[PDB]
RNA sequence: AUUUAGUUGGGCACUCUAGCGAGACUGCCGGUGACAAACCGGAGGAAGGUGGGGAUGACGUCAAAUCAUCAUGCCCCUUAUGACCUGGGCUACACACGUGCUACAAUGGGAAGUACAACGAGUCGCUAGACCGCGAGGUCAUGCAAAUCUCUUAAAGCUUCUCUCAGUUCGGAUUGCAGGCUGCAACUCGCCUGCAUGAAGCCGGAAUCGCUAGUAAUCGCGGAUCAGCACGCCGCGGUGAA
């Protein structure tokens, strides 16, 4: 329930532009819990971190409506 | 409890019947405080009463008392490391007490829909040496006189 | 590992929902009366010298 | 008419005796004052567990009292008001008035 | 004309009486004897003063009662006509003390404990 | 068999026994007994075929299926095939929000 | 008299508010008792046998608990076991134990209409009224630093219909979808609403707990800490037992 629209922060967007009519780059590190999804992020290739790992992860369009919080799993139950 | 015998609290007649053996059956029936409804379903069962053979509404209950109230009952008075329970003759009052607790707190299991049936016919019942709560007296007496012998000494 | 943790709380807050409150005299962190910023413990001393104003002792 | 004034404080001793002076003071120059009209006393109560680190069957609590009178003033003098601001003491109880 | 009076207390709940030469009925807040009085059968509870004094009527009753629950305001109705009928006639109050219904009910909600579940109820503790 | 999906009995009245399949609850009940303009009738369902084609009809005009129930598969078949975190813990039956389970199995499982 | 209405004219009559006061002490009589302490009844009264509760905890016991409220004898660390910031965690779960909440339905569920409390809180805090919404609620706004304005018209209550004994119109966990609110931000990890879903569970062995009357049992309400979050804690009141 957010109900005044998606929240992105403005420190996560200074990384990288240019590559939106080239073939993307690879280190997007990051913190990776606050902001969500919304379609404009879609075919990236994120290091989300973790607490302790930037984990990398990339994306596919239907990954599309949680935040970047599903993919830092901060149990490690093994 | 310990030093000496404690008072017993006589209670209030009726609203209506002005009985304080009719006021004690409500509060035999009486659950977390709701008097009125039970109040009002044991006039419901005097109503069912006064219809289904009619006879008296009060000399029904005095018969309900006749068939079910006890006359004896085994204690387990011991002396010496023993098991002789000697059948004992019960107070008055714990003899009503017992009474009512055969006709209310046993028409639990009647069982039927309607419901106050485990009620007003249970009771209309025990007045002509029916429902098992005479029966029940019948087999507590039974097993009273077991050891009539080695126990009617104490 | 409070001597800088007070100074911390004497700071304007980085952002609202961070100025908690503690004691003033001690440093205690939970239970602590906001009409008298006083911990419960201080307070028990300090009320049975008749030097906070108000409280007596209560039965009814 | 034109002034009511309040009493709230910790101790009725020192509030009966402040309102008998005042009331004494009240009628000196003026006329028709009404008396000490009571008020409902509002109290807390508080709790605190008797122990520092453990024992929470075992407590403790306090209580705020905050006594409260009430004295109005009908078709007053002008003296009286000049009266009363050369009037200031006790320090125990605090007043309250209106015009 | 003159009127009678009277009042009544029990369990937080407080009535003024006012008692009338009328015909024999009740009215409470302004309302008739059972719309502010509820199907519950206290008519004779409160017509037991009535029993012992002045049998049955008639005499109609103004009371203003408030606070409470419904059958504490209830019981103290019957002490202030009590109240009343010692007030016409000084020969029923030997009638009354055979009967009570004069005594005050002291017995109210009783203080809590800090440390118990409720005023007397201690909370359940395991011996192993 | 019955009139529409499966097993509509008699022997209740029609907000009762329409309960009974995968999709109503009781304001889809309330609501479908409302469009059409009828009635509790009775404590025996005894409708005329007017009025069981009508109340077929409008249960038509919503997602009550038997493919609700694959609906529902499809919704989480959506959720724990992403990644996914929440598939991992959807088959362990833990909410999105979180409950902190250590002996809250026995809702589903069973674990004794 | 008036007005919806104790409102406005008026009174302090009743109630209430709370200061100063009176009142219950074996006080009188009768029996028991060595005639003594004392025990049992009676009259009077609001309560008669320390009227009902609370605060109040001796000598001492257990090297019981506390350097993690505080102070501190001694010992150790000091470009660090000290300090600043981001993100995570104390909220995991193959398991066993303790404490509470909700049910296993007919003294009941569901729908309609219909009454009576007490304590306390309120300035960046409680919201009157109005409009709209299935709702959590949204907007304009009026009173309120207080016996006045709000929280707030309490639930069990009462009258009609209903269902007809079923794993059930009992039950209400679990799960998708849609939302609402404070927070810079509800994934890890807040609460609440609506739709769709509907599991165990028909009174629980051995054993074990609390309680002698406004008590036990049931039902609501307020407060602390608090942006937000309570089945916990502290307090009050209704019905009222064996
Ligand atoms: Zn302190």
């Amino acid at each position: 329930s957010l109900k005044k629209g998606p929240f992105v922060d403005d420190h996560l967007m200074k990384k990288v532009e240019a590559q939106q009519g080239a073939e993307k780059k690879k280190v997007i590190k990051t913190w990776s819990r606050r902001s969500t999804i919304f379609p404009s992020f879609v075919g990236f290739t994120i290091a989300v971190y973790d607490g302790r790992k930037h984990v990398p992860v990339y994306i596919q369009e239907d990954m599309v409506g949680h935040k970047l919080g599903e993919f830092a799993p901060t149990r490690t139950y093994r | 409890p310990r030093k000496g015998p404690v008072a017993k609290r006589d209670v209030l007649p009726d609203p209506i019947y002005n009985s304080k053996l009719v006021t004690r059956l409500i509060n035999r029936v009486m659950v977390d405080g709701k008097r009125g409804i039970a109040a009002n379903i044991i006039y419901n069962s005097f109503d069912i009463i006064k219809e289904s053979t009619g006879n008296d509404p009060l000399e029904v209950f005095e018969q309900a008392m006749k068939n079910v109230m006890p006359v004896l009952e085994v204690k387990a008075r011991r002396v010496g490391g023993s098991n002789y329970q000697v059948p004992v003759e019960v107070r008055p009052e714990r003899r009503t007490t017992l009474g009512l607790r055969w006709v209310v707190n046993y028409a639990r299991l009647r069982g039927e829909h309607t419901m106050e049936e485990r009620l007003a016919k249970e009771i209309m019942d025990a007045a002509n040496n029916t429902g098992a709560s005479v029966k029940k007296r019948e087999d507590t007496h039974k097993m009273a006189d077991a050891n009539r012998a080695f126990a009617h000494y104490r | 590992a409070k001597k800088s943790m007070i100074a911390k709380n004497k700071r304007p807050a980085k952002h609202s929902t961070q100025a908690y409150t503690r004691c003033e005299r001690c440093g205690r962190p939970h239970s602590v009366y906001r009409k008298f910023h006083l911990c419960r413990i201080c307070f028990r001393e300090l009320a049975y010298k008749g030097q906070i104003p108000g409280v007596k002792k209560a039965s009814w | 008419q034109k002034i009511r004034i309040r009493l709230k404080a910790y101790e009725h001793r020192i509030l009966d005796q402040s309102a008998d002076k005042i009331v004494e003071t009240a009628k000196r120059t003026g006329a028709d004052v009404s008396g000490p009209i009571p008020l409902p006393t509002e109290r807390s109560l508080y709790t605190v567990i008797r122990a520092t680190h453990k024992y929470k069957d075992s407590r403790e609590q306090f209580e705020m009292r905050t006594h409260k009178r009430l004295i109005d003033i009908v078709n007053p003098t002008p003296k009286t008001v000049d009266a009363l601001m050369k009037l200031d003491l006790p320090s125990g109880v605090n007043i309250e008035i209106k015009l | 004309q003159v009127q009678y009076s009277g009042t009544g207390r029990r369990k937080n709940a407080v009535a003024r009486v006012r008692l009338v030469p009328g015909t024999g009925k009740i009215t409470v807040n302004k309302k008739d004897v059972e719309e502010y009085i509820p199907h519950a059968d206290l008519r004779e509870v409160i017509n037991q003063p009535f029993g012992v004094t002045e049998t049955k009527g008639a005499y109609d009753v103004i009371v203003n009662v408030n606070g409470g629950g419904y059958a504490g305001q209830s019981g103290a109705i019957r002490h202030g006509i009590a109240r009343a009928l010692l007030q016409v006639d000084p020969d029923f109050r030997s009638a009354l003390k055979r009967a009570g219904l004069l005594t005050r009910d002291a017995r109210m909600v009783e203080r809590k404990k800090p440390g118990l579940k409720k005023a007397r109820k201690a909370s359940q503790f395991s011996k192993r | 068999a019955r009139i529409a999906g499966v097993d509509i009995p008699r022997d209740k009245r029609v907000v009762v026994s329409l309960t009974y399949i995968y999709g109503i609850g009781n304001t889809t009940a309330k609501k479908v007994l409302a469009n059409v303009g009828v009635s509790e009738d009775v404590r025996v369902r005894d409708l005329t075929n007017e009025q069981t084609d009508a109340i077929r009809a409008e249960i038509d005009k919503l997602k009550v299926e038997g493919d609700l129930r694959r609906e529902v598969n499809l919704n989480i078949k959506r959720l724990m095939e992403i990644g996914s975190y929440r598939g991992i813990r959807h088959r362990r039956g833990l909410p999105t929000r979180g409950q902190n389970t250590k002996n809250n199995a026995r809702t589903r499982k069973g674990p004794t």
